[PDB]
RNA sequence: CUGUGGAAAUGCGAAACACUUGCCAGGUGACCCAUCCAUCCUCCCACGGUGAGCUUUCUUUUCACCAUAAUCCACUUGGGCCUCUCGACUUCUCGCGUUACUCGGAGCGGGGGCUCAAGAUUGAAAAAUGCAGCUCACCCUACGUACUGUUGUGAGUUCGGCGCAUUAAAGCAAAAACCUGGGGUGUU
RNA sequence: CCCAACUGCAGACCGUACUCAUCACCGCAUCAGGUCCCCAAGCAUCGAAUGCUCUGGUACAUAGAGAAAGGUACACUCAGGGAAGUCGGCAAAAUAGAUGCGUAAGUUCGCAAGAAGCAUUGGCUCUGAGGGCAAAAAUUGCCAACUCAGAACUGCUUACGGCGGGGAAUCCAACUGUAUAAUU
RNA sequence: AUUUCGUGCCAACGGCACUCGUACACGAGUUGUUCGGUCACUGAGCACAACGUUACACCGUUUUGUUAGGAAAGUGAAGGUGCUCUGAAAAGGGGCAACAGAGAACCUGGGAUGAUAUUCCAAAAAGAAUUGCAUGUGGGAC
RNA sequence: CGGGGAAACCCCGGUGGAGGCCUGUAGCGAUGCUGACGUGCAAAUCGCUCGUACGAUUUGGGUAUCGGAGCGAAAGACUC
């Protein structure tokens, strides 16, 4: 029913001892094995997700 | 060819309800019921998801009364990693601490020479 | 037989390969047709091979 | 183009659904099929497994791409652009 | 059912107690020997007339020996 | 079916023969012969209709030194190297008897090992 | 409304046997019928002999 | 000694290679067509021994039967992987392989090994069973006792090979239960 | 207190007969209607088509006698002519399998196409081609399966079942599909 | 839902017939540690509690990880005492819905029936097995 | 796999098995005889003939939507 493809990132978790599972919209040029970053800090790529 | 009737309580062709024709000493043909199979263990999905060598492929039932040797092997991450993804686990743990005492060492250098 | 005759020495690798992709591209009728085109290739290579 | 003159891979259609219609796909169909080149491990392995989804036969890696071809020309220009953006910072 | 190797652990497990019987078949070129434990079967094989009914009558007579036979329908009732 | 065949080749065929050799089939007649039913005439009738009737490689009255009809006591005697199925001279039996009257009178068994015996109904 | 283990119970202190198997069905009619095997060292035969049969 | 063998794939099981529902991470359950090869089984042939059918004439003939449950113990075919070859297409065009749409310095092929899957063989069970024949033999009224017998290069057939596996703007449910490991406890 | 190899005792509850249909269910009924799943032999043949048969199962459908007219049919045949019949070739007749040769306009180049059309077909006795396994190898030996292509002789009463009639044009809708259970 | 089986029987019924019957009468038959269900899974879904609404619950919400302005955990890691205190960590109430999905430790022979059987068979169990609990002894360790 | 060509590229023979493709069983339907019956076998059935038959396909169980409302590839069809 969807279009786009979806891709699962995984985190650690802030707080606690385990791990955390994202569903997020794929932006082209995603691949198995990238790292993406997220936050204020966070460098200008494909992928990574910044403040306006 | 004589022709054969269930003998269980279930009359359906399912995937579970697989059967096989027998031959008995009384020179009868009757029905036998031949069980699931299991795929036998894997490595991660997210990694290939190959079958693991050394391992056995058990049902629910038999799995839980084999020895542990059937379903292990004696390396590290025995019944969970192929040894290639082992390997790699070890070389990306040394290099990258190596690398990140490197850094460390010359971001302190740094401070040193400016201070003189 | 191509893989027999190569077991048995009586043809080498560079012979094999080229039969090998002549028999899937339909050139030999039966079996006595191959014997005769390998019969034809041992003759002119033997002759080559005394003249050189 | 010994077995056919023109029609190509939309020969499976017989006389049906018109002939621009057929053309119109045929460009389309022919790139999704085909095997496109991997920048990961140099081999022309990429191929489609669901629209937007590309998978190497050599390397075994997954790629978010376009729906019929690896990669849009819109693409490439957002890459370069944001490349370019990056390092005037 | 399981098979007994050798007539040492033989003699163990006929001096077992829970040994039902000892039944005695004698077929053409060789005689088994079935004890009837508790929930197996175990046998014992010779190969040479001799040397087996030696072992037959060094029995215990504590034990209950059977000698296996074909048994007719009026006979099995 | 390595080889087709052929029409002309229908009444022939190779018997094959055996390694050890000196096969003996019997057959007992003492029952009749002691009664009756079995007269001397019949007797060598007997012997007489086996010598001409045993089809050797596909053809009749043509077996020489390889299977011999010998009759002795009131026991036809078969003696072969060659390769035969027992229940040849079952089938050969019959036909002897259905050509004389005996037929319901005198059954054929096995009583043993390459042997039958022939008795009587009641 | 009994169950297997309260009518082996049952029976043994009624006559005085030991049953080493009890099977047990409702009838069409709504009753529950059992049949109960005796021991080898107990007789059937005498036990029904001794109830009046 | 404190589980242990092998350079490696990975092996070793009478009870310390003990515990792990503190915690965390994977896996089984769990899913995909068609072609090809093809299980159990069925049908045909070949081999021949028991009994019946036909026989004015033919027919080494026609018909029936010729069986082995679960459970347990100890050479082939296909896939994956290790090691050696001081590692192949050095060189006008390299090599292995499928009926079939391809594979190889990100490691082909060849020798030797490790492992998984499906079978084969050997044995316990299991002949003590089953099925036929004889049953004017040896009995008498007993469901009675002796005794005899016990090849396929064929044609079909989805168990399996078989999946990150079909047309696809269609991409093939979930959970209980169970398995293994990371850490940790434990033995000297 | 934990465990291995044994051993001893005990293993609760409900369902279980029969049927599943040309007589056991729904159609007022023992109604030619309807109703899900599994097992499936031999010969002909491309065959789960159609025809006959071993195992298993049946002879249950109100019957007997018996050439009136007129009827129904999952029954036929007719000299000469061949649609003159009729609103209308409705109904019937008719083509037919396989193999070899050959095939128009138009066209979105895929089709149209089995377009149209001509020839052969039985029986019997022979001949050739198409393979595996062994061996101290353009050799020798052993062996399986059923296709294809030919020849001589001989015959026809054109002789089971099953199996497209074809062509030239006009109107409408692009096509596969859906749709007034009981007049479209 | 007794039409199953045996015996008897022909008034009415089986659009003809009956000595036959799924008719009538009188008695009989269905046996499980392992088969199906359940104990004990989730699905499309349902709707107790809680809250809100309605003159009036006989109304609404209740799986997009998930009730309720919402204090719904009664479980118990390491440690102390003796042979039983103190407390770490765990967000999201209680159920039902598949006799073709998930799951599930047993096979042949019988002379064992008039009718049931992978359900019956008793010491040579015709026998051969697999699995759930409790025990006691022989052995390794506390 | 073979040919042709200076190139660009073109051609023959195989292999492979695509398609809301064709003939045709089972299945799912219902065109003609305006056939049979028309106080019927039947308050819609029977016989030949006919449409389609790998797909927008056929089918069991479970579950969800209704009376000025439900559902409908649409006929005012269907809702015991
Ligand atoms: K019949
Ligand atoms: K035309
Ligand atoms: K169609
Ligand atoms: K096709
Ligand atoms: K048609
Ligand atoms: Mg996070
Ligand atoms: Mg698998
Ligand atoms: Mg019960
Ligand atoms: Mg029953
Ligand atoms: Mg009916
Ligand atoms: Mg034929
Ligand atoms: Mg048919
Ligand atoms: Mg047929
Ligand atoms: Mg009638
Ligand atoms: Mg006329
Ligand atoms: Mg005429
Ligand atoms: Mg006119
Ligand atoms: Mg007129
Ligand atoms: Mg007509
Ligand atoms: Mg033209
Ligand atoms: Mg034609
Ligand atoms: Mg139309
Ligand atoms: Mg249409
Ligand atoms: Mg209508
Ligand atoms: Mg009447
Ligand atoms: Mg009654
Ligand atoms: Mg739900
Ligand atoms: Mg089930
Ligand atoms: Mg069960
Ligand atoms: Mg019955
Ligand atoms: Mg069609
Ligand atoms: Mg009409
Ligand atoms: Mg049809
Ligand atoms: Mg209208
Ligand atoms: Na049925
Ligand atoms: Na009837
Ligand atoms: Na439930
Ligand atoms: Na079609
Ligand atoms: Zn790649």
């Amino acid at each position: 029913g969807r279009g786009a493809p979806l891709a699962r990132v995984e985190f650690r978790h802030p707080y606690k001892y385990r791990r955390v599972k994202e569903l997020m919209v794929a932006p082209e040029g995603m691949f198995t094995g990238q790292s993406m970053l997220c936050g204020v800090k966070a460098p200008l790529a494909i992928g990574n997700v910044l403040p306006l | 060819c004589p022709r054969v009737q269930y003998r269980r309580r279930m009359h359906y062709a399912t995937r579970g309800n697989r059967m096989r024709l027998v031959r008995t000493p009384g020179n009868r043909l009757v029905m036998q019921k031949r069980g699931k199979r299991s795929q036998g263990p894997h490595t991660p999905w997210v990694l290939g998801h190959k079958r693991l060598a050394g391992t056995k492929a058990l049902r629910h039932t038999k799995a839980r009364l084999a020895p542990r040797h059937q379903k292990t092997t004696s390396r590290p991450y025995g019944g969970v990693l192929s040894h290639e993804q082992v390997r790699d686990r070890i070389v990306r743990a040394f290099l990258i601490e190596e690398q990140r005492i490197v850094k460390r060492a010359l971001k302190a250098h740094a401070k040193v020479q400016k201070e003189k | 037989l191509l893989r027999k005759y190569r077991e048995e020495k009586k043809i080498d690798r560079h012979i094999y390969r080229e039969l090998y992709m002549k028999a899937k591209g339909n050139v030999f009728r039966n079996k006595r047709n191959l014997m005769e085109h390998i019969h034809k290739v041992k003759n002119e290579k033997k002759k080559a091979r005394q003249l050189a | 183009a010994k077995r056919t003159v023109k029609m190509g891979v939309m020969g499976r259609y017989g006389a049906r659904y018109g002939s621009n219609p057929r053309k119109r796909a045929k460009k389309l169909e022919v790139s999704q099929h085909a095997k496109h080149f991997c920048s990961f491990c140099g081999k022309f392995a990429f191929r489609r497994k669901a629209v937007g989804i590309w998978r190497c036969d050599g390397c075994s890696k997954t790629v978010a791409g376009g729906a019929y071809t690896l990669s849009t020309p819109n693409n490439t220009t957002v890459r370069s652009t944001v490349r370019r953006l990056r390092e005037l910072k | 059912p399981r098979e007994i190797k050798n007539l040492k652990e033989f003699l163990a497990i006929c001096s077992r107690k829970d040994a039902r019987c000892v039944k005695v078949k004698h077929n053409p070129k060789v005689t088994k020997f079935k004890v009837r434990c508790s929930r197996h079967l175990y046998t014992l094989v010779m190969a040479d007339k001799k040397k087996a009914d030696k072992i037959e009558r060094s029995i215990h007579p504590s034990v209950k020996k059977i000698t296996v036979t074909s048994r007719s329908h009026a006979n099995k009732n | 079916v390595a080889v087709r065949a052929k029409v002309g080749s229908r009444g022939f065929t190779r018997q094959r023969q055996l390694a050890k050799g000196k096969k003996v089939f019997k057959i007992d007649c003492s029952i009749p012969a002691s009664d009756g039913i079995f007269s001397d005439d019949i007797l060598s009738n007997f012997q007489q209709y086996f010598q001409d009737n045993v089809k050797l490689n596909g053809r009749k009255g043509k077996l020489t030194s390889k299977v011999r009809v010998n009759m002795r006591e009131n026991t036809l005697s078969i003696t072969t190297t060659m390769a035969y199925r027992k229940k040849y001279f079952k089938y050969l039996t019959k036909k002897f008897l259905k050509k004389k009257d005996l037929r319901d009178w005198i059954r054929i068994l096995a009583k043993g090992k390459d042997t039958y015996q022939l008795k009587y109904f009641n | 409304r009994a169950n297997k283990t309260e009518i082996k119970k049952a029976i043994r202190k009624l006559y005085q046997v030991k049953t080493v198997k009890v099977n047990t069905l409702i009838r069409p009619d709504g009753l529950k019928k059992a049949y109960i095997r005796l021991s080898a060292s107990y007789d059937a035969l005498d036990t029904a002999n001794k109830m009046g049969l």
